[PDB]
């Protein structure tokens, strides 16, 4: 549903590069790069930026009427 | 409406829902997970049924102590209990007790107390259909965290079962006869050996045969530290002895770790599973471990594989130990010996790799050109069919025998491209080494992994149906040729052509439709065998007899002789015999 | 059909048991002669010992674990 | 591609049988008088004969 | 290989133990210890490998107390639901499919009549028995051809009242029957005042000048065509095959006495798929033995292991009264003596209406009925007797 | 000629990746098997009402697509997670299908 | 050999000898006793396990129960066979 | 109405209406497109079950059930479609003056 | 009124009030629960390669690689050559490369690119061996594995059969109101049957008094007075004090014997029909 | 008095008479329940029968649900009426005696030998003994006139499912179940065991129909499921 | 031919419990049969 | 508990 906090099988936090790599990967930069630069590269964490979803953004329209 | 007539009918009415079986209590039905940690006889339940479930337990003047203590703990504390049964016959339930610190001192002989389940207990565990009698044995409870029943890796064969999602049934007997006839008849270390046949139906699986094959070769050397570590997961403490090699660095073996469990007066002289191919040596004088040597418990030579330790497995060294020391010495054998083989796997690496699968290119040049020769015969065949010009086979007509040299030829053609393609392969990889060993696959996956899948065929004939004359529209009108009826030329490898994956799915569709006919077919048969046989018995004399007086055998079998005490299907071995004692001198 | 089949391999060694023998076997055995299995008077091979109702016939097979193995049945009517 | 009716969701799956108004022929049983056989389904608009 | 002063102890010591082991059993164990070479042994070995002989023996025998019965049917209907369709035809033929597995037990178990695909092996002669042309000639003296297989086309003709017979000459040609033979069989039909005139060298017709209808002109056509040329009966067709250095009949269909009839057959080793024809031919002690070989036979075949014990008790139990019974509906009901384990059996209560009208009676002999009320069995633990003092402590 | 010899499997047999080198019972076990997987199922999940739902937190695209993942729409309601797999025996409590 | 000579050789096996049902048969009776009155006939004080069956099963090791078997032949026959080693 | 929420259609068919199955997305787009045989499980048939070479295109020839419904329930191929038809008449009429 | 099912618990989630249509009161309630995995859940793949957690290990304690990695799940080698899924193997390498490389992979049946050999390359190229094995040391002791293990991305599926949903036990609790056993499924306290099988089995081992235990006394047990002459069964009032006959009233003496209820229950729906049984008595103590 | 054993079961065909001896109340309305009075008097639901709910005393027995066995009740047919599960055997008993004098339609010498021979192979040879029954069936049945009182015998055949209709030289009769049981009450004991039935448990005319057992509640309770009205059962 | 095939079942039956019961010795015993065997064969 | 006396 949205980014988690930490990679899944080393603790590393990689939920604040999130918002950079989805931006400058729209901007037409190759992901290998700009994952290599942002200092990822473990490919466990690679996998959890690479695959994400982020199904939210469509959720915040259809919420729970509590 | 249902009416008297339907009040007794099918499998839901009085006969078959209420007479011939019925619902009980004190019973649980859980998922079933491994745990290679537990006895053969031992099964793993969690908290949560060990206190629901109870045992009635009567107070004497020797267990009032412990009886106490039960009840001193409620019942939401393990171990304890849920009620008290008075001598008058009325009971107490804990919950609703003020205070229990006293009421377990007020207790004395004669009362009852339905105490939580603790180690020890004996349960029937089950596993249905049930299909004959070893399905449900009695085992030892032992409490763990978790959730699941938990059973050994051995006692999958007896109970057919595999860790997909199955279910298990628990029932806990709940009188002091049930409990005795239980632990004294339904052990599961007292079944080693089934009844069908001589051999043992509990032994080892698959990680087992390949540790103990890594183990016992002859190219493995350990060191203090590594014999130390492999040890101590089992119970055996004591001298280890000189290492076997001295000078220049200390290093033990495998052999001389495993012969440290044999009995002292063990002889032994067979070949191993691994004795099939270029290996067969017949005789002691082998440059391979192709041939297992034991003198006075000493493993002289030869590996550990499906033929000494494997589950059903007659006249196997594990048959003979446990024929001549018991299933004690069973049972502690496959208690300790078997964890090294599991702890030695995980020393060391046990992966699959794709590159064990790959062949070199020369390897496929020459499975072509074998191809190739084989399609012109076929051709061949076929364009001399159409001109006469055949001598059928006697006693079979034209149309008949063309098709038999055509499958012939095939066939041929895959035994010769399996052979290539297992020659240019390297001898030790781990795909070879499962398959050899006899632990998981066959030398008929490997053909079809690394060359050709072969001829497809369904009922065994090729495919034939589809349209007029031809069997998919991607092939011309009256096409015979290999390719069109379902001849597959490439590899699970290299990868299936469309109309290759088409005809592999046509001949694989029978199995996923044969198994619920062969299950339904063979309860009805059990049934009614079942019901026939019922009522026989052995008397005093040796006779068999039914219950209602008339004899059917003079004597059972033609010397009296169970299956279940036999040596596969043998009276005794003479020459088993004559080996046991002078076996150390051959 | 005059064909003899008493020599056919499926057919073990039937023998018309005297009445000494069947009193003894019945005795030690503690049944009624009737409890035995049954054979029909009119069987081929029964027929072709000649076989009464009321005898006795014991029979001889191959057998795996003994080499020969000696059964009894009770001639009935048939 | 399907219905709410009281509040659930149905859907109706697609049915395959053999085709009505058409001439199908075999051969008889073994051991019967009967040798050849062909059947046909008319279907109507609203019965089936 | 031993000495003679051996020897003479081996026999000495073996001589003392003939009440004590079976007797093929003693036969095995003089044997193994005459093939011992290349080691020389003492004394005290061969009074261990006796002892521990005679040890053996006795800890391998069975226990009274022990439901058999249950144990039995258990081992032979376990391995039922383990079988598997992985063949389709014979051997090495190709052709002839067989039913073997499942189904097949199934057939032996329920006593069919007739079963699905009979078979038979036919054994031939010493003077016939190396001859492949031999051979051959009489497996195609056996195949039961008739007149319908042997024709091109056949022709009525209601303007002439006649019908005429076109013959295809290979077909003709590979069965060995000349036209002649043919003409000689139609006459021998009786089908009335008739007469045959030939039309070509295949060819022929027969007018049937006595009948005026336009019906059963078309049944004596088709009583022409279903008629018999050669063969026995129920044969459908002969392969031969060759198994050791000997020629042998594999035949799908099964005739047993029309076959002993045949010249050039072993009557005294023909072997037969049907149990039912060589129990009303050869008798019931043979149709127990030929149960015992298929019932091995199909269990050997799918790989399984099953104790010959198991077979000969179930062998034993189908044929106990004198004919070979069905185990269930006849094998059950036949020596169950009880109603409510019979009414149990399959769920019906026309056998209790039977019972209360001829007023049966119940005895609670077997295992299901106590069962059934709740009273303890009568076997394992059941068997056993106990008294106790309790005056001595 | 043919449009897309790929275009012979079903909606489901097209989200297995190298089908073509796979036994063939393994396939139909995939399809019935992944009839049942969890995983997003509807956007409004949260406010339409079912009698039984399930729904996975952190739900992942796979790595290792097929062309017609995407024109079914799977990447936007996946029904699984990428997992570092590894190939060994280790401790025993992985036999036989664990 | 009165029939057979296995039916010999399987009763001189089994005239002293217990089967697994009597064993089975005798500890059960003997738990079922212990639970209700009836004190061991051993010295319980250095045994593993204080509960019945383990007391049944070592009071039937030592050979202190005196209890008696009665088999009871098709023929008529009947054998007394006791478990007291006296 | 009553149809609908039951599956009883008239002619005697019976469950031609079903809940449909909101696992996940792949469970409702493969029930938007099973078809069931009518004549099933009255006999094997051994025939019936078999994958005829005409399905080439049509069927899946992997998303089957296991067990009795085997070969008898079978899924849309990607690119099949089903006809609609037309009146016969016009058919008729071309075919006449052809 | 409506109450939570047994044995499961959770948060109330949504409360729905509205009108169905002809002014009657609809009221809809939500509840959530909260689903960990654990030992006993199925997982899967997209080969057809299910299975249930066996054990769940820690960080530490798994084999980790020369770069740190741990694996997420373990899965034998001895599941590979027999189900011959070399798909398995082929996406555990192209997930691998995926994540190293960042390009996309389409593994489409007859159309896979990239080739395996190029991704073999390009795996090689980015600081990891091609045939996708690594080094691995042991997480417990330290030690150096002898050889190098297989290691992929592969991808997983969790399925809907939940361990927390199949559990049942029962001790105690109600009974049917007719043959008075005890009652059916999960929510009804539980009950498991006792099948005709499994009675087989337990005669196969000749344990008379486990059968009797298992059939008898866990269920539909009961006490019936049965008449010493006509043998139909009576009853026993509390007037003052009888043992009371239905057709011989005070003038035999009536016997009680334990026996399955549904026993009972067959022989009065038996004499519902015309059937008569008379049950002839036995003594309980054998005389010698 | 001793606690004992179930030894065996003795069945047979219970009798009118004993069916009125066994019953407590005789069923006489045929309304259920009035203004949900179900102990009304006469009813199926008369609390006589038995008591279900937890908290009550059957009016027969001082007792409540523990130790209740039902009780089971009377209805007089006017009419008889033929049981459908026996009527095979009374098939048998028609065609195998006379309609008039009710004896079996062999002559005496033979017949009394032939009951010899069952009685003295009756229990040691069960099938010998159904297989002497059955032949003598079958020779009673081909036979059109009974030697003992002189009469020539017409012959019936079955209709399913219970209806007999016997040929009287044309215009078949139907026939009625009182004259059934009249027929079939005069066959002698002596004559009723050779056809292998028990006189003394299983007589013929017991078999048609007088008098109809109502069982009790406890066999046939009211299920108040469905938290509304009590739905009654199909008995 | 099927009464007297019983008739003889019966008697072999009868002349077997007498023997059994130490009535009539052995060769009375094979006398009888014999003669019940002789006396019945002609039917057949 | 039986007693089976008798006289
Ligand atoms: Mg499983
Ligand atoms: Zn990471
Ligand atoms: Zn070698
Ligand atoms: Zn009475
Ligand atoms: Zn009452
Ligand atoms: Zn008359």
């Amino acid at each position: 549903m949205i980014i988690p906090i930490r990679c899944f099988t080393c603790g590393a936090v990689v939920a604040d590069k999130w918002e950079p790599f989805s931006n400058r990967v729209m901007g037409g930069e190759d992901p290998e790069k700009v994952l290599t630069e942002l200092g990822v590269n473990r490919y466990c964490c690679r996998r959890m930026l690479l695959s994400h979803v982020n199904i939210i953004r469509e959720i915040i329209h259809y919420t729970r009427p509590i | 409406l249902r009416t008297l007539a339907q009040r007794l009918k099918g499998k839901e009415g009085r006969f078959r829902g209420n007479l011939s079986g019925k619902r009980v209590d004190f019973s649980a039905r859980t998922v079933i997970s491994p745990d290679p940690n537990l006895s053969i006889d031992e099964v793993g339940i969690p908290y949560t049924i060990a206190r629901m479930l109870t045992v009635p337990e009567r107070v004497t003047n020797i267990n009032i102590e412990r009886i106490r203590q039960y009840i001193i703990n409620g019942p939401d504390k393990w171990p304890g209990a849920n009620y008290v049964i008075k001598p008058d016959g009325r009971r107490i339930d804990l919950r609703y007790v003020k205070d229990r610190k006293e009421l377990a001192s007020s207790i004395t002989a004669g009362y009852v107390v339905e105490r939580h389940l603790v180690d020890g207990d004996v349960v029937l565990f089950n596993r249905q259909p049930s299909l004959h009698r070893i399905s449900m044995m009695a085992h030892k409870v032992r409490v763990l965290p978790g959730r699941t029943f938990r059973l050994n890796l051995l006692d999958c064969p007896p109970y057919n079962a595999d860790f997909d999602g199955d279910e298990m049934n628990l029932h806990v007997p709940q009188s002091e006869e049930a409990i005795a006839e239980a632990r004294e008849l339904m052990l599961v270390h007292k079944n080693i050996i089934t009844p069908r046949y001589g051999g043992p139906i509990i032994g080892g699986g698959q990680d087992y045969i390949s540790g103990a094959y890594l183990l016992s070769v002859k190219t493995t050397l350990l060191t203090v530290e590594e014999v130390a570590t492999i040890l101590g997961v089992t119970d055996f403490v004591g001298e280890l002895g000189e290492p076997a090699i001295l000078a220049p660095k200390p290093y033990y073996t495998g052999k001389q770790v495993i012969s440290l469990f044999l009995p002292k007066d063990f002889n032994f002289h067979g070949p191993a599973n691994i004795s099939k191919g270029p290996r067969a040596c017949k005789d002691e004088i082998c440059p391979h471990d192709s041939f297992i040597v034991i003198k006075n418990g000493l493993l002289l030579e030869g590996v550990f594989d499906k033929k000494a330790i494997g589950n059903q497995q007659p006249e196997s060294m594990l048959h003979w130990s446990i024929r001549e020391y018991g299933t004690e010495y069973g049972k502690w054998l496959m208690d300790n010996v078997f964890k090294m083989f599991i702890r030695f796997l995980e020393m060391r690496g046990f992966t699959m790799t794709l590159e064990d699968i790959t062949i070199p290119d020369e390897a496929q040049n020459e499975i072509t050109t074998k191809i190739k020769e084989g399609y012109s015969q076929v051709d061949e065949y076929i364009r001399k069919f159409n001109e006469g010009q055949l001598e059928p086979i006697p006693g079979r007509t034209i149309e008949e025998s063309l098709e038999s040299y055509i499958l012939d030829t095939l066939d041929k053609l895959r035994k010769v491209a399996g052979e290539i393609a297992t020659k240019y392969l390297d001898p030790f990889n781990n795909v070879y080494i499962m398959a050899i060993t006899g632990a998981r696959g066959s030398e008929l996956n490997i053909t079809q992994m690394t060359a050709l899948l072969g001829q497809q065929s369904v009922r065994g004939e090729r495919i034939r149906r589809g349209y007029r004359e031809r069997t998919l529209s991607l092939f011309k009108y009256g096409d015979i040729a290999p390719e069109a009826r379902g001849f597959v030329k490439n590899s699970f490898m290299r990868g299936l052509s469309p109309y290759e994956m088409f005809f592999h799915a046509a001949g694989g569709r029978e199995g996923l439709v044969d198994t619920a006919v062969k299950t339904s077919q063979s309860g009805y048969m059990q049934r009614r065998l079942i019901n026939a046989l019922s009522d026989l018995r052995i008397e005093y004399d040796g006779t068999v007899r039914s219950l209602y007086g008339d004899i059917v055998q003079v004597v059972y079998g033609d010397d009296a002789v169970h299956p279940m005490y036999s040596a596969h299907s043998k009276s005794v071995n003479v020459n088993r015999v004559i080996e046991r004692v002078i076996g150390w001198k051959r | 059909k005059k064909i003899d089949i008493s020599n056919h391999e499926l057919v073990p060694k039937h023998e018309i048991l005297q009445l000494e023998e069947a009193y003894k076997l019945v005795k030690e055995l503690g049944i009624k002669p009737e409890q035995l299995p049954w054979i029909r008077a009119s069987d081929p091979v029964a027929k072709s010992i000649g076989a009464k109702p009321g005898d006795i016939i014991k029979i001889t097979r191959k057998s795996p674990f003994t080499g020969e193995s000696v059964t009894y049945r009770y001639v009935i009517t048939g | 591609g399907y219905f709410i009716v009281n509040g659930s969701e149905k859907v109706i799956i697609a049915q395959e049988d053999l085709a009505t108004n058409r001439v199908l022929v075999d051969y008889g049983k073994s051991g019967s008088n009967i040798t050849h056989v062909a059947k046909v389904t008319s279907s109507a608009a609203g019965y089936r004969v | 290989m031993i000495d003679e002063k051996l020897k003479g102890y081996i026999d000495k010591r073996l001589n003392e133990i003939k009440d004590k082991i079976p007797d093929k059993l003693h036969e095995d164990l003089r044997a193994a210890i005459m093939d011992i070479n290349g080691v020389e042994l003492t004394e005290e070995d061969i009074d261990r490998i006796i002892d521990l002989t005679i040890r053996e023996y006795q800890q391998s025998l069975i226990e009274p107390g022990e439901a058999i019965g249950v144990v039995t049917a258990q081992s032979v209907g376990e391995p039922g639901t383990q079988m598997t369709l992985r063949t389709f035809h014979f051997a090495g033929i190709r052709e002839l499919n067989v039913t073997l597995g499942l189904p097949r037990l199934i057939e032996i178990v329920d006593a069919r009549k007739v079963p699905s695909t009979p078979m038979m092996t036919i054994y031939l002669t010493d003077e016939y028995k190396t001859d492949k042309d031999k051979a051959l000639d009489i497996a195609r003296r056996i195949e039961y051809t008739r007149v319908e297989n042997v024709v091109s086309s056949v022709s009525v003709d209601i303007s002439n009242m006649s019908i005429t017979l076109q013959f295809d000459q290979e077909m003709l040609k590979d069965k060995g029957v000349s036209i002649e033979e043919i003409k000689k069989i139609i006459t021998k039909l009786k089908l009335g005042e008739i007469r045959i005139e030939d039309n070509d060298e295949y060819s022929f017709t027969i007018y049937f000048e006595k009948i005026d209808s336009i019906m059963a002109l078309f049944k004596m056509r088709e009583k022409i065509l279903n008629t018999k040329i050669k063969g026995v009966k129920g044969i459908k067709r002969a392969i031969v095959q060759k198994k050791g250095d000997e020629y042998v009949i594999i035949t799908d269909g099964s005739n047993l006495e029309g076959i002993m009839n045949v010249t050039g057959v072993d009557i005294n080793k023909i072997q037969t798929n049907n149990i039912h024809e060589v129990e009303e031919v050869l008798g019931i002690e043979a149709a127990r033995e030929l149960i015992s070989r298929e019932i091995k036979k199909v269990l050997e075949e799918q790989g399984l292991d099953v104790d010959m014990r198991h077979i000969v008790l179930v062998s034993d139990i189908m044929t106990r009264t004198g004919d070979i019974r069905q185990i269930g509906r006849h094998g059950v009901t036949g020596e169950k003596s009880s109603v409510l384990a019979r009414a149990a059996f399959e769920v019906t209560v026309k056998h209790l209406l039977d019972a209360a009208a001829r007023g049966e009676r119940e005895e609670f002999k077997g295992v299901i009925e106590n069962i059934i009320i709740g009273q303890p069995i009568r076997l394992g633990t059941g068997i056993v007797e106990l008294t106790m003092k309790p005056n001595m402590r | 000629l043919e449009i897309w010899p790929s275009a012979i499997l079903g909606i489901i047999a097209s989200i297995i990746p190298y089908p073509e080198h796979n036994q063939s019972p393994r396939n139909t076990y995939q399809s019935a098997m992944a009839k049942q997987s969890l995983g997003l199922y509807a956007s409004n999940y949260q406010i339409r009402t079912d009698t039984r739902a399930h729904l996975l937190h952190y739900p992942q695209m796979p790595l290792v697509q097929t062309r017609m993942l995407g024109v079914i729409g799977y990447n936007d309601r996946p029904a699984g997670a990428n997992a570092i797999l590894a190939i060994m025996s280790y401790t025993g409590y992985n036999m036989e299908d664990s | 050999m009165t029939i057979d000579k296995i039916n010999e050789i399987f009763k001189e096996n089994w005239k002293n000898k217990l089967t697994k049902y009597e064993i089975a048969r005798i500890i059960s009776a003997r738990a079922l006793q212990l639970s209700m009155g009836a004190l061991p006939l051993i010295d319980t004080s250095n045994l593993k396990s204080d509960d019945v069956i383990s007391i049944a099963e070592e009071e039937l090791k030592r050979g202190v129960l005196p209890i008696t078997i009665r088999r009871i032949y098709p023929n008529g026959q009947v054998e007394l066979i006791s478990v007291r080693k006296i | 109405r009553h149809a609908l929420a039951t599956g009883n259609w008239v002619g005697g068919r019976t469950g031609v209406s079903q809940l449909l199955d909101r696992t996940n997305w792949l469970s409702m787009l493969s029930h938007l497109r099973r078809v069931v045989s009518s004549l099933a499980r009255g006999q094997p048939n051994f025939e019936a079950r078999d994958l005829h070479g005409t399905q080439w295109g049509r069927m899946c020839p992997f998303e089957t059930p296991e067990g009795p419904n085997s070969g008898l329930v079978k899924n849309l191929a990607l690119l099949a479609q089903v006809s609609v038809g037309i009146n016969e008449s016009v058919v008729e009429r071309v075919a006449y003056e052809l | 009124s409506i109450v939570t099912r047994h044995g499961e618990n959770g948060i109330v989630d949504l409360v729905l009030i509205t009108e169905t249509l002809e002014g009657n009161k609809l009221v809809k309630v939500r509840v959530r629960d909260l689903r960990i995995p654990e030992i006993g859940d199925k997982f899967a793949t997209r080969h057809g390669q299910k299975g249930v957690v066996g054990i769940l290990i820690d960080q530490v304690d798994m084999p980790y690689t020369a770069k740190g990695i741990v694996p997420d799940i373990i899965l034998n080698p001895h599941a590979l050559p027999s189900r011959m899924t070399i798909g398995q193997i082929m996406e555990a390498i192209g997930g691998k490369y995926a994540a190293l490389s960042g390009k996309p992979v389409d593994a489409t049946p007859f159309l896979e690119t990239p080739k395996l050999q190029e991704m073999q390359k390009e795996i090689l190229k980015l600081g990891h061996l091609p045939d996708s094995t690594e080094v691995v040391y042991d997480g417990r002791t330290g030690q150096k594995l002898k050889s190098r293990i297989l290691f992929g991305i592969v991808y997983y599926q969790k399925l809907h059969h939940m361990v927390a949903d199949k559990m049942h036990a029962r001790a105690r609790g109600p009974v049917q109101i007719l043959t008075r056993q005890p009652t059916e499924g999960r929510a009804r306290e539980g009950g498991l049957r006792f099948g005709e099988m499994e009675r087989d089995c337990l005669i196969g081992f000749g344990t008379a008094m486990l059968i009797k235990d298992r059939l008898l006394d866990n269920s539909d047990k009961a006490v019936v007075y049965i008449c010493d002459q006509c043998g139909y069964v009576g009853w026993y009032d509390r007037s003052k004090n009888r043992y009371v006959c239905p057709v011989h009233g005070d003038k035999s003496v009536l016997h009680p014997v334990t026996v399955s209820y549904a026993f009972k229950l067959l022989i009065q729906e038996l004499m519902s029909m015309v059937i008569s049984p008379r049950l002839i008595l036995g003594e309980k103590v054998n005389l010698g | 008095m001793s606690e004992k054993i179930i030894r065996g079961v003795k069945f047979g065909v219970l009798s009118p008479n004993e069916i009125r001896q066994m019953s407590v109340t005789a069923i006489i309305t045929s309304e259920v329940y009035d203004e949900d009075g179900t102990p009304i008097e006469g009813g199926v639901m008369d609390p006589k029968l038995g008591v279900i709910e937890p908290g009550q005393k059957c009016p027969v027995c001082g007792n409540t649900l523990a130790g209740c066995p039902g009780h089971f009740g009377h209805i007089e047919l006017i009419k008889p009426v033929i049981h459908i599960g026996y009527v095979k055997h009374i098939y048998d008993f028609l065609r195998s005696t006379c309609w008039r004098c009710g004896r079996i339609k062999i002559k005496e010498q033979d017949l009394e030998r032939y009951k010899r021979i069952y009685n003295a192979i009756k229990l040691r040879w069960p099938s010998a003994a159904r297989r002497l029954v059955e032949y003598i069936k079958k020779i009673s049945i081909k036979n059109l006139e009974c030697p003992h009182c002189g009469e020539k015998q017409f012959k019936i055949k079955l209709e399913k499912p219970y209806n007999f209709n016997e040929e009287r030289n044309g215009s078949i009769v139907k026939l009625s179940p009182s004259e059934i049981r009249d027929r079939l009450e005069r066959i002698p004991d002596s004559d009723v065991e050779l056809l292998g039935y028990d006189p003394k448990s299983s007589r013929p005319e017991w078999m048609i129909l007088t008098v109809l057992p109502v069982p009790p509640i406890t066999i046939r309770p009211s299920i108040t499921i469905e938290s509304g009205i009590r739905a009654e059962d199909d008995l | 031919v099927t009464i007297s095939d019983i008739e003889m079942l019966l008697k072999d039956t009868e002349i077997w419990d007498k023997l059994l019961r130490n009535e009539l010795s052995i060769e009375e015993a094979k006398k009888m049969f014999d003669d019940v065997a002789r006396s019945y064969s002609k039917a057949d | 508990m039986s007693y089976s006396l008798k006289t």
